[PDB]
């Protein structure tokens, strides 16, 4: 009973460093968790990791001439409790196909029995702007079962939140991937959390956590760690496990219902 | 034959598809009527394919490297992009030339990039760059390069002019890129003109400003024949025989020097007008060149073409062409007479590209032969603009017809004979219809001009006539 | 001109005096050619050991490749199955090509078809063109079954098979029951055999997956068979002869034979004969699974050993003396049906002829292509013949396949003068068969501009090319031979010892000078 | 001298400048040879048509026969017995030459004895070698049946051989029941098909003729085959094969093919197979008696018709479409036995590959030579497949079969230009190869020494040889080819148009001249 789950929402919403921190508190509960980063700058397990090079899956694989001479072991790695990393790779920007590089690396993965192991969790990390079919390629079927959506209070990440939804659709209605819910990351705002409360709704899902803004987090990652790790008892370490929890416990995948753009402005005069 | 039963007939081979479909493939079967001068009044063409029907179509690759640029013998032409589109048109089209192969002509080779998964996520232009400086090391006769763009390369977004433009001006060398990328356009079509663009902005200027060519009143250039099986040169024997002097051929046993001495020529003669008409008209705009529509298939058109053609010049060229058209006279009656008389009264059904679905008519009439239906893949209005004339009255017409379509129209018409390509041949046959190869003349040809049509008409009798045609049911049965 | 009664097509049309008077003008007023001397001066270079290093130093060119890609192995994968239409997602060049390819080799009709995606599908995905392909497809061709492949357009933006076909259904295009297989065939992978194992397994999980609850391993009493990527006829045909003759209860899954080879009788058959749906469903229940050509089979090896539960023997192709033996006794263990005399006696006919032509086999050098199970049996069969492969090219091999290629050739004295190429191709293998000259070469029709190129050098330089392997165009109907067990052996023996006594009676054809030796007997 | 690592037989080696200059000296010294512009210049004139008039005007000389004696046609006819020795009363040195000269075409052993008859033996008669040559062959090689045909100078001299076999059995030499069936085989009368047909009929009526009274036609269900002269083991196997697919009963009545290829398993089988003792006395209980080539099966056509009772059909020999399909729908309404979907399909796989071949065959000229109903049968399907038989020879035809072959030619407008030969040997075939040029010669291997001679006027003049027929020295294993029905028609039209097409890569390989046309796809 693996859960594999994939991690979506607005460009630098927090999707990575949300992602690792959560993780960190899973293993620190005794769960077994790899991370997939799908991001051609990967940088979804460098907090994680920290110590040591890491090699992406298409690195790898052009030192090597394909991905057939490639090895499980050489791109999979064990960082903080014991959570296994990997990172799909990709070109620098503004050259060759990141997409085609995530369909790659995850159908390595799935043929050289990643997905072996006794694993509680998966989790994917995607980038930001979802521009193809390859950035899509976490919850097609045999992958994500379960997609949360990092948002927040302000507009552009409520419409990036429905238009990932709008996208999700597809898939949902063609297999078994669902919305888990919204992870609220703060800006600050005000009344931010029943907002995100209030946008759930609409779609159908759930705020599944309010993450409060700490500076903190920002601190650990300049010392590439998650809270976790670098403070276990700060406050905000407090607020990861407690979003774990919820996660582990998590019984709540829907079908969303995106709404018109419309809406979304009637939603934010509306508060 | 009747209008009112073809039109029964096209309604009732519509009723197997759902509504879409249905709606759409109406608008591409037409009942001809020789009156009508705009065709678009009776027929849609040059669309989208309808998806899951068995188009007998191919891409824009196809059209651009295999048709245009492929033949050019001094050039060495990339297939850029994974091995599959290379491999299955290497050496496939019968585009004749005279060369030492792998030395100073390649026209029968497959030079590629073969794209492996590293290239399509990492970009192929360090690959292409040094891709290149091998093809300079291992062919140093080569006199050009061509990089034909297959689907990934349009993709990503290689940067095929940057490369092009840098090793060019690094090894004094002419380089052309060509975004013929297959999911381009609808069909062959669109990489025609691809392709004539790349030679216009690459190639065809390269001595606007040298005067060392000395033109004479009678040059002109072959436009649109690409020498299948021999075919352009049993038409430029014709041209020279009648004093005309032929500096180009594009691009049939063509040479990269001849495209460049193209601009000097007198007057442009165009055979395909789908696949070269762009660049000759880019050639009267900037050149001030006029071109001209020919027909070379049979002793009618061809008769009819050689006055035509030397009507443009002067009374010591039209002297010659009626002293070549009696050269030739007891020839082509000759071949008449034997063939004629085992072929009159014959129906053949055509389906093929661009030009030859119009433009072999002629030659088949020669024989006393009827063509009671044609199309084409990829031609466009201003092609059933011409045809319309040149077909019989309720005689059928069908543009980018599907496998389906095209059987059932052959099971009602019942022709004689079949005149289509290799996807099409072993169909027919087994329903024991005799069937030319009208791309591949079955590997034989030449069938352009005189000499030409002896081989057509041998060729028409060996196959409608042949033993094996009823032989087909089993006397037990 | 041409003189009515004895008219002359291209060749030897364009030899006339007038023809070739044109052809010079042509050349030397326009052309710009090379001069002759520098032709032949860069030919020579070309067959040099000089030439051959800068050759074998090509990192970024690829030049006459000898494999073709992914979805042509898909398609003929598709075409083994009853009444399915191979169905190829992506661009309609492809399946014009795909079509026009086998054709060519076959001379029969090859049915396929295309959504045709276009520009604005590679910007906003093809699920359009997936739901109107299928729905129309199905309404027009009347399929049973539809196998999706795709095209690479396709790969790069990643457009989700299993998605675009499952929103048809849902949404109504097609039967929700109606059976739509696919996979993955992207052609920047591996190559055509790749395409087949994929497309295999793919319509294998499509019938097993979700069913294995009630399978039980033997219980059918049958072995299935699994072909890969076959372009003889005969081959198919010598498996189910063979197991029939022992009384072997067998499943053929992929099985073209019949629809690659229609009657002409008066009507188009778009479908013929192939493996049953009832046919795949069934397969678990079978006693074991065997591959043929187990190099191309990994992917479809995994699924059958891991969700099957069957023990897939370790038997290299059956191709030759021992491997045809060994497929043989362990059809033979599987089934509890022991080898029939039938069989033994054909075995004693293929060895009588062995030791018949040995002598003109024995020591002859052979350069050879092709796909890696073909090659190896074809390696293998040469070594019991006493002849010595020299160069052995295998353009799609990979590293495991080139040692386990190298152990054979180590076991036989036969084999010291070999050398196994992977990743080269046949303008590598020009320069081979001119700086160390073999006999004869072995290979597709690709093969024959190489023996034009050393006829160029003079005609004690010409290697002449044997054609076996795939395509072959340029020969009609050897598509219908056989090169596996005792049969294909015979095929193949044949073929090569009448192969060199036809050259050495072209070498001593010459009255006076060499006829000392055009022996009539021997 | 020989290098060591690379040693030259007979060709290459005297080739080597210390060879030729030796060869010079010899010629020069002490041969007296015509000089070389004479040996031309006769050369030139052998290819005229002023020679071909003196050529054939001959009444006397005889050059290059293209047939061989009885007693080669008899001992292969026994060999079609079950443990059956043949053996041939006369002269030894003939029965080397049987045994060696079928040797070299099957590559198998040929058992056969003499009873050596000498200079004695040709005066006083040759019953003493009778009587001991059948208690030393029946203690040696323990036969079943021991089958006697004869040399010519038994004939010559009136060797009773009923008499001496019987007076063998009178004196106990053989048992009296041990079966000895003869026939009397005058080498100066016909040709080798008589001396089977001949011997034939002798082993029929040994077994049959005294026992008529209980037969009744028709009670065992089953038709007789009557193969004739045979020596492509295919034919044999085809007819068994088609007839088992219809689920006819048969007996084929001579059937040497397991003798004539025995496995090499570490044991020499001098018997193996063959047509059993029980099935000749059976064989008048059979519906009817079916004659394979009834042009050399007249006597025993006679004694079916006569003795048996059969209605015999007349059927032409089983070669090309039309010719296969009467034969299979004679033999249906014969035995009852519909003609099933299989053949059915078969039959149109062939005219497939027709229509797929045709526009390479169309017009090609052919001469061609071999026993008379094997060269009909050719000529029938050369006229199906658009060809145009040119030169026909057959040097043992006789002047009904000829007339009927001309009726064949006069049918189809392919025959226009056909002329039929008989009594004519490959020394006048030579001529008109010279003469009226074709594209191909259909042979056996004495068609090489006319290709030798062709290609020596020059290359544009060269007429390529097409091996079938018998016998074949020169090439290995073709006696495995099959001729008859569908199967053989297929056969025989791949090597038709790859012969075309081999010929035509040959024409257009020259680099530069005359490879425009060397197309890779045909
Ligand atoms: N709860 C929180 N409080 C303060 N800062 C936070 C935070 N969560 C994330 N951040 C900061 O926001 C920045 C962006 O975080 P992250 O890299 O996780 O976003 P992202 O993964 O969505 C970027 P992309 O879209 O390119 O994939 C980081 O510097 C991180 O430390
Ligand atoms: S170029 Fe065109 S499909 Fe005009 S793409 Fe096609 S060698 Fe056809 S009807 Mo093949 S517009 Fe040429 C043609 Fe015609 S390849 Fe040849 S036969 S006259
Ligand atoms: S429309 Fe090429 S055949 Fe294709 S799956 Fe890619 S490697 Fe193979 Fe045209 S440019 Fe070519 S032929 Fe197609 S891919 Fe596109
Ligand atoms: S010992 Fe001649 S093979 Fe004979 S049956 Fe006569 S034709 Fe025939 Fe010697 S000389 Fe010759 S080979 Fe014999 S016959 Fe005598
Ligand atoms: S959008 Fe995605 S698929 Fe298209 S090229 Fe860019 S990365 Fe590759
Ligand atoms: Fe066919
Ligand atoms: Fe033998
Ligand atoms: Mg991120």
């Amino acid at each position: 009973a693996m859960r594999q789950c994939a991690i979506y929402g607005k460009g630098g919403i927090g999707k990575s460093t949300t992602t690792q921190n959560l993780v960190a508190a899973l293993a620190e509960m005794g769960k077994k968790v790899m991370i997939v980063g799908c991001d051609p700058k990967a940088d979804s397990t460098r907090l994680i990791l920290h110590s040591k090079a890491q090699n992406t899956i298409m690195e790898m694989a052009a030192e090597a001439g394909t991905v057939e001479d490639l090895e499980l072991e050489d791109v999979l790695k064990a960082g903080y409790g014991g959570v296994k990393c990997v990172e799909s790779g990709g070109p620098e920007p503004g050259v060759g196909c990141a997409g085609r590089g995530v369909i790659t690396a995850i159908n390595f993965l799935e043929e050289e029995g990643a997905y072996e192991d006794d694993l509680d969790f998966v989790f994917y990390d995607v980038l930001g702007d979802v521009v193809c079919g390859g950035f899509a390629m976490p919850i097609r079927e045999n992958k994500a079962q379960e997609i949360y959506i990092v948002c927040s209070g302000e507009m552009m990440a409520m419409y990036a939140a429905n238009n990932i939804s709008k996208g999700i659709v597809k898939y949902a209605n063609s297999g078994s991937v669902r919305l888990g819910g919204l992870i609220c990351n703060s800006r600050n705002t005000d009344r931010e959390d029943e907002l995100i409360i209030a946008l759930a709704n609409k779609l159908g899902t759930q705020m599944i956590h309010f993450v409060p803004r700490d500076n903190v987090v920002q601190r650990a990652e300049i010392r590439r760690m998650t809270v976790i790790e670098y403070d276990p008892k700060a406050k905000q370490a407090d607020e990861y496990r407690a979003l774990a929890r919820k996660v582990v416990d998590n019984k709540l995948l829907v079908i969303p219902n995106p709404i018109t753009m419309d809406e979304l402005e009637e939603l934010l005069m509306e508060f | 034959m009747s209008r009112e039963e073809v039109e029964s007939l096209i309604q009732e081979v519509l009723e197997v598809y759902p509504e879409k479909a249905r709606k759409d493939r109406n608008k591409h079967l037409a009942v001809n009527d020789p009156a009508v001068t705009q065709s678009k009044k009776c027929i849609i063409s040059n669309k989208k394919s309808q998806p899951g029907l068995m188009t007998i179509r191919g891409c824009a690759y196809a059209g651009s490297k295999g048709v245009v640029w492929g033949p050019i013998k001094d050039m060495i032409h990339i297939s850029h992009g994974p091995v599959g589109c290379g491999q299955y048109s290497r050496a496939g089209r019968r585009n004749y030339y005279i060369g030492t192969t792998g030395v100073n002509a390649f026209v029968t080779m497959n030079f590629t990039s073969d794209f492996q998964e590293k290239d399509i996520v990492f970009g192929g232009d360090k690959k292409l760059a040094k891709l290149i400086d091998e093809v300079e090391t291992l062919f140093p006769l080569n006199k050009g390069i061509s990089v034909q763009s297959e689907c990934p390369i349009g993709l990503i977004g290689d940067d095929i002019e940057s490369v092009s433009k840098v090793k060019g001006a690094e090894l004094s060398k002419t380089i052309v890129p060509v975004r013929c990328e297959g999911f381009r356009g609808v069909s062959q079509s669109l990489g025609h003109h691809i392709a004539n663009d790349a030679v216009r902005d690459w190639v065809l200027g390269k001595r606007d400003e040298d005067t060392t060519f000395a033109s004479t009143p009678y040059d002109v250039a072959i436009i649109g024949d690409y020498n299948i099986g021999g075919d352009a040169w049993s038409s430029r024997i014709l041209l020279e025989e009648m004093g005309l002097r032929c500096v180009a051929q594009w691009s049939g046993d063509g040479s990269i020097s001849e495209i460049e001495l193209t601009p000097k020529v007198k007057l442009n003669l165009v055979h395909c007008y789908r696949s070269m008409n762009y660049i000759s008209r880019h050639m009267e705009e900037k050149y001030g060149i006029p071109w001209m529509e020919y027909n070379f298939f049979g002793p009618t058109k061809t008769i009819e073409s050689l006055r035509a053609i030397a009507a443009k010049f002067d009374e010591s060229i039209q002297k010659k062409c009626e002293e070549v058209i009696a050269k030739y006279k007891p020839e082509w009656e000759a071949v008449v007479a034997k063939y004629r008389p085992r072929l009159e009264g014959k129906r053949v059904m055509l389906y093929i590209g661009g030009l030859r679905p119009r433009h072999v008519i002629g030659a088949y009439e020669d024989l006393g032969m009827e063509v009671v239906g044609t199309g084409y893949e990829f031609a466009h209005n201003d092609d059933y603009d011409r045809t319309m004339k040149e077909m019989g009255d309720s005689t059928l017409l069908y543009d980018d017809v599907t496998g389906y379509e095209f059987e059932e129209f052959v099971k009602r018409i019942k022709p004689d004979l079949i005149g289509s390509g290799i996807k099409e041949k072993f169909i027919f046959q087994k329903m024991g219809i005799p069937f030319r190869q009208m791309h591949s003349w079955d590997y034989s040809g030449p069938y352009h001009g005189f000499d030409g049509f002896a081989i057509f008409a041998r060729d028409m009798d060996m196959t409608l006539n042949n033993p094996c045609w009823k032989k087909l049911q089993a006397p037990w049965e | 001109s041409q003189q009515v009664d004895k008219i002359k097509a291209s060749y030897p049309l364009f030899l006339d005096q007038d023809y070739k008077d044109m052809l010079a003008k042509k050349r030397d007023g326009f052309e710009e050619k090379y001069p002759q001397d520098k032709i032949d001066e860069v030919f020579q270079w070309t067959t040099t050991k000089e030439y051959q290093e800068l050759n074998f130093q090509r990192e970024a060119l690829t030049v006459n490749p000898a494999k073709a890609c992914q979805p042509l192995g898909a398609v003929l994968c598709a075409l083994g199955f009853e009444k399915t239409m191979p169905y190829v997602h992506g661009s309609q060049g492809c399946v014009a090509y795909f079509r026009s390819y086998f054709n060519r080799h076959f001379r029969e009709p090859v049915s396929c078809v295309s959504d045709s995606m276009t520009e604005d599908a590679a910007v906003f995905g093809g699920q359009q063109n997936m739901k109107d392909g299928l729905q129309n497809c199905k309404a027009t061709y009347k399929p049973d079954m539809i196998a999706v492949s795709t095209t690479c357009m396709a790969e790069v933006i990643g457009d989700d098979l299993n998605a675009f076909i499952n929103n048809s259904k849902k949404e109504g295009f097609i039967p929700d029951e109606f059976p739509v297989p696919f996979a993955h065939t992207p052609s920047f992978v591996g190559s055509h055999v790749t395409g087949w194992d994929n497309m295999f397994e793919g319509i294998a999980r499509y019938f097993t997956l979700k069913s294995m609850d009630d399978k039980v391993v033997g219980s059918n009493k049958k072995i299935n068979i699994v072909p890969g990527f076959e372009t003889y006829l005969g081959n198919f045909r010598v498996i189910k002869r063979m197991l029939s003759e022992m009384g072997v209860g067998y499943s053929l899954l992929s099985d073209p034979e019949e629809v690659l080879d229609t009657p002409a009788d008066g009507q188009f058959r778009m479908y013929a004969g192939g493996t049953t749906q009832e046919e795949m469903k069934d397969a678990p229940n079978a006693l074991n699974t065997v591959l043929l050509q187990p190099w191309h089979l990994e992917k479809t090896k995994k699924f059958v050993e891991g969700t099957w539960k069957h023990e897939v023997p370790k038997l290299n192709i059956p191709m030759g003396l021992d491997w045809t033996d060994e497929f043989l006794m362990k059809v033979s263990e599987i089934s509890g049906q022991p080898i029939p005399a039938s069989l033994t006696k054909e075995r004693g006919r293929l060895v009588d002829m062995m030791t018949d032509s040995h002598t003109w086999l024995h020591g002859k050098r052979f350069a050879l292509w092709g796909d890696p199970d073909f090659v190896m049996g074809l390696v293998k069969f040469l070594l019991e013949l006493g002849c010595e492969p020299v160069h052995i090219l295998c353009h799609n091999g990979n590293k495991r396949w080139k040692k386990a290629v190298d152990a054979i050739l180590a076991a036989s004295p036969y084999g010291k003068n070999a050398t196994v190429y992977i990743g080269k191709d046949l303008w590598h293998l020009r320069s081979l068969v001119f700086t160390d000259k073999p006999d004869f070469m072995i290979g597709n029709s690709y093969g024959k501009f190489i023996q034009r190129d050393t006829l160029h050098k003079g005609k004690e330089f010409e290697v002449p090319l044997i054609r076996i392997g795939f395509p072959i165009f340029d020969r009609h109907h050897l598509h219908r031979s056989t090169t596996l067990g005792y049969e294909g052996a015979m095929q193949i023996l044949t073929t090569l010892v009448n192969s060199i006594l036809e050259r050495l009676d072209e070498e001593t054809r010459g009255m006076q000078a060499t006829d000392y030796n055009h022996d009539l007997v021997r």
